[PDB]
RNA sequence: CGCUGCUGCAGUUGAAACGCCCGUAGUUGGCCCCCCGCCGCCACGAGGAAACGGGAGCGCUCCAGGCAGGCCCGUUGGCCCCGCCGCGUGGGACCGCGCAGCGGGCGCGGCGCGCCGCCGCCGCAGCCCCGAGGAGAGCGGGCGGGGGCACCGGUACCGGCCGGGGACGGGUGAAACAGGAUGAUCCCGCCGAGACCGCCGGCCGCGCAGGCGCCUGCCAAGACCGCCUCUGUCAAUCAAGGGCGAAGGCCGGGGGCUAGAAGGCGAUCAGACACCACCGUAUUCCCGGCCGUAAACGGUGCCGCCCCGCGGCCGGCGCGCGCGUCCCGCCGGCCGCCCAGGGAAACCGGGAGGCUCCGGGCUCUGGGGGGAGUAUGGCCGCAAGGCUGAAACUUGAAGGCAUU
RNA sequence: GUCGCGGCGCGCCGAGGGCCCGACGCCUGGCGGAGAAUCAGGGUUCGACUCCGGAGAGCGGGCCUGCGAGACGGCCCGCAC
């Protein structure tokens, strides 16, 4: 029994963002715990531009075509 | 599809349905506008501004926090780029091709790509002039191109 | 092919018809005006003429016969027509340079049957129809 | 790109009915599609249509009752004399008794039968039987 | 402008004389002889012919041996390379 | 290749007519 | 009548391929169309191999294998029976026979 | 005769998608604001000769006729059709477009007004549809025989110089012609030119096609994917117009190894002056122009929309999982097979499907076969030619795919 | 100047007016419509002649009379015959 009205959330995710019934962000705002700070730094999962940790001079984000890798101790998803 | 190419591709960005300001937000609309204004004061393409706002800060979409576009924000304060960022970035691309062509006399392929980029500057100019964003006198010409980009 | 079908594409549809209507061989023969100028019987059912010579034509194979015909010079256009005198032995009724009325074979300028090169055929000789002479309804 | 949206959707509805699928997702949505679907729902050739509104053009999810033979668009949207609407039905629709040519009139989008009832001519959006 | 439509650009002087083949050949040689070439020292396009084989850069004030109608001849360009490759190889 | 050789033979006739006209001119 | 979907050649997403030469006919064939068989056969015959191995005065000698890629043109290959005409249905069938 | 196709034709193979690409006119343009204004559009009028077509009424003895006739509408001869792209009226769905901040009083301000100005005047929520599974620009990471210029490796064919050792060597289907005691072939050592980038090399990839492979430094690009980056209809296709375009050729240099259009010579034949040897000019390679064609073919234009399974390959990106270039998706392309569906069938099925139940948009092309891509005029080229393009006349088949 | 408007003629003064929505040029065994023929629908084809409007009376011109004709069963002239 499938009604397009209510798509399964775990199936909708498998579909391309544009292909989904409601076009939606395929990416989430993340929050990382800084190595040199105890305060979360809201970041984008697919961010590319170097993001510097507060105070720490170097960017904590190593970019890639998809989800940016992180170097210093980080947090997973929004916090 | 793809204008001067034959490729068909969809790598667009899908906007959020809720036009919601960030719950995780430390930025007032006045704070957001000032940062866009100050990035422009330093001097940056609008596409770069939205990348700084999204990466260094958390403003996913400027429209969500303040109900305006990024160029609309820069026209209001008055730091509007006189030649639009899309035309300016294609004019720059053309000038680069011509300089390469100067060393490579027989690069027939580069000459073909140049006609494409020229046409996409010409088509975009005719639109911007009709919208009146660009002055009626504005014309893309090879000699003036170098100086218009500077 | 989309056959240009838009509410404002009515000159294109008209233009295409007038240009491509000339492709048809029959419409071309009918409305070019080339047949009218070149026709020995130009827009005429038949014409008066003198018999240039009485010469039979050998029929196209498979059929094998000498179909007696007469070469005919037309009074109206001074063009020479090859006209097949019909029925049996009707060539005898005609004498060289006799008055002859000739009508097309019936294929509208095309040769009819085995006779090679016969766009026309004889209908009347010196005022008397060849059938009327043939059936002896009216003698020479 | 898409110049006719109704035609692209109606073709999808017919294509789903061929493979016996009740629910179809129409990617482009329009007020003309909306009205065309409403008329088919009234004549019961289609069932409830639910529009998932999006911040863009919109998509429609239509439940089918398996009772539509064929739908179509007339391009361009011709002008029909009210008197000659019968000729359009005689050729496009099978049988004077069954089938609906869908028109647009200054009064509103209307059925060929309703158009005859008040004798008003118009433009043909399409046709469904 | 384009006062001569065809390739009678430098050969307009000859007028209707000498035949097309001679004038076509002269176009190439004459245009090459009165052309400005780039001096391998001044690096300025100021080399002009003084006589057959002798070319001088007006700014560099250096005279160099060359082809009768071009500062550098194709056989010579190849020879310099062959002599360089053989020289580097010997050492 | 008869059609290739037939095109070559029309070319020759075309040259002969084109040249003959010049002698007539 | 299009005899083959391949059109006799394996050029896909291409417009031009390297020319090769029939090894017997010495004719220019598109690389995709050519037969392109491969042989790893050893240099000396199997019988001579035992006689040569006993003769060899070096220990651990093994007969050298000879590797070549035989490319033949369609006419050259079918005539020397490298490939064979196949039935309409068996033409569709692939795989080494 | 739907064989002219608006309805309503075809272009894989019967005739027919321009070789490829940009492009101006032209034509076509996602959605979206209800509410008026002009559009177009549709209905309804008004007015503008009949005959004519239809049609009421009628026995010319019947009729084709005629408006006559009959003890009569005020006896009849009504009524419709002058497409009237004009006119007036309504509606506003659809279809095109609309640049002004609006107001309140001064002003009932010269028979009712309105215009224009002057007043922040305190009335207005005074002012941005949105973010197209449209397109452009950005960023990030990979991507590939993509392009130019540059540099340089490697054998091999060929020549050249020794040294050795020795009679044939070549060539073939068998031969023969040339090579060799001035020592050939053969071997090794070198030496120099020019071409070419082998095996890896493919249901690989890339490029707009034509096409693309040594070291591939360095110079600009291009798709694709990713993204809560940016712009906001900037689009699709296209006469006219431009660019590019294999090979062969051509004009003029550079080169010149190898093959080799010409030519010459063996053979082979009845004759080959052909196929097969052998020799070899133009050519083949580079630069600067031409030329503008190819079975330039997927013999299938381009932009869309949907459409079922079964796998492969390549380029990104995610979902996970012990955990591996594994699995599973999303994919952008390259492909095989195929149920429906389609077709004259072969076959397509990532379309050649959604089509007699015939209409998304655009541009091109064909109309039985010859004559004929000829004639003539033009344009272009140095030429060769290319592009445009008949007619007289002739003629019953030509052709497709299948069966025996 | 005309019955009268108008480049309709003249002087003067400018630089226009047209066109791939096909101008201009050329051709037409081109009168036009009311209508006709053939016919499911859409089309196609033909408009000498009846009715209407044009245009001409061998060919060009030029004219008086008249309320009106650039008249030809008026006149005058050039050209044919």
């Amino acid at each position: 029994n499938v009604d397009l009205l209510y798509p399964d959330p775990v199936e909708e995710q498998r579909k391309h963002k544009l292909k989904r019934l409601v076009q939606g962000p395929n990416s989430y705002f993340l929050e990382i715990k800084c190595a040199g700070c105890q305060d979360i730094v809201v970041v984008y999962s697919h961010a590319n531009t170097p993001v510097f940790c507060p105070g720490c001079t170097s960017q904590i984000s190593i970019p890639t075509g998809g989800k940016c890798a992180f170097t210093s101790q980080v947090e997973r998803y929004r916090q | 599809g793809r204008m001067h190419a034959p490729g068909k591709g969809i790598s667009r960005s899908a906007i959020p349905y809720t036009r919601a300001p960030a719950p995780w937000n430390k930025y007032t609309p006045e704070d957001v506008c000032e940062q866009i204004y100050k990035l422009a004061k330093k001097g940056t393409p609008p596409s770069q501004i939205g990348l700084i706002l999204r990466d260094q800060f958390a403003i996913g979409q400027v429209k969500n926090v303040t109900g305006s576009k990024i160029v609309r924000i820069l026209k209001a304060k008055g730091l509007a780029p006189e030649i639009p960022e899309d035309l300016y970035c294609m004019i720059k691309k053309a000038v680069a091709i011509r300089k390469h062509l100067e060393r490579s006399r027989r690069d027939k392929d580069s000459k073909f790509r140049l006609i494409l980029v020229e046409s996409r500057i010409h088509r975009l100019a005719r639109y911007y002039r009709q919208a009146r964003r660009l002055p009626p006198t504005f014309r893309y010409k090879s000699d003036q191109a170098a100086a218009l980009l500077a | 092919s989309g056959k240009t079908s838009g509410l404002y594409t009515a000159r294109k549809l008209r233009t295409i018809r007038r240009i491509q209507r000339w492709a048809d061989k029959r419409y071309r023969k009918a409305h070019l005006g080339t047949w009218l100028k070149a026709n020995p019987l130009e827009g005429a059912c038949m014409a008066r003429g003198i018999v240039t010579q009485k010469i039979g034509i050998s029929a196209k194979q498979p059929n094998s016969a000498v179909r007696k015909a007469v070469r005919v010079q037309l009074t109206k256009n001074s063009k020479k027509i090859t006209a097949f005198v019909p029925r049996d032995g009707s060539l005898t009724y005609i004498d060289n340079n006799d008055e002859v009325l000739v009508a097309g074979f019936g294929r509208a300028g095309r040769a009819v049957g085995d006779i090679p090169g016969c766009r026309f055929k004889v209908i009347k000789v010196a005022g008397i129809g060849l059938l009327a002479l043939f059936l002896r309804k009216r003698e020479k | 790109v898409r110049i006719n949206v109704l035609r692209d959707a109606l073709k999808s509805i017919c294509n789903a009915q061929r493979i016996g699928k009740k629910q179809v997702i129409v990617r482009p949505s329009s007020k003309v599609i909306i009205e065309f679907l409403q008329l088919m729902q009234k004549n019961g050739y289609i069932s409830d249509f639910a529009v998932v509104d999006n911040h863009r053009s919109n998509r429609i999810v239509v439940n089918l009752i398996g009772r539509l033979n064929k739908a179509g668009v007339i391009s361009p949207r011709f002008d029909i004399p009210a008197n000659d609407i019968e000729k359009w039905v005689v050729n496009l629709l099978p049988s004077r008794l069954f089938g609906h040519i869908i028109l647009t009139t200054s009064q509103g989008i209307m059925d060929h039968i309703e158009a005859q009832h008040r004798q008003i001519g118009g433009k043909v959006i399409g046709y469904f039987y | 402008m384009a006062k001569r439509t065809k390739k009678v650009g430098l050969t307009g002087k000859y007028g209707t004389r000498y035949g097309r083949a001679a004038r076509k050949q002269l176009l190439k040689i004459e245009t090459s002889q009165k052309a400005k070439y780039t001096c391998p020292f001044c690096a300025k396009d100021k080399v002009r012919r003084t006589a057959c084989g002798i070319w001088t850069c007006r700014s560099c004030s250096k005279t160099m041996a060359g082809g009768a109608y071009s500062l550098h001849t194709e056989p010579a360009n190849a020879a310099r390379a062959t002599i360089r490759r053989l020289r580097l190889a010997r050492e | 290749m008869r059609a290739k050789w037939a095109k070559k033979r029309m070319r020759k006739l075309k040259r002969k007519r084109r040249h003959m006209k010049a002698r007539s001119k | 009548p299009v005899k083959r979907r391949n059109n006799g050649r394996s050029k896909y997403n291409c417009g031009h391929t390297n020319i090769v030469r029939c090894q017997n006919c010495h004719r220019c064939v598109p690389k995709d169309k050519v037969i392109k068989r491969f042989t790893i056969r050893n240099i000396v015959d199997n019988t001579i191999a035992d006689d040569v191995l006993n003769a060899c005065v070096i220990q651990g000698f093994a007969i050298p294998k000879l590797y070549n890629k035989v490319q033949y043109c369609v006419s050259c290959s079918i005539h020397n029976h490298i490939v064979r005409v196949r039935s309409r249905e068996d033409r569709k069938i692939r795989t080494p026979p």
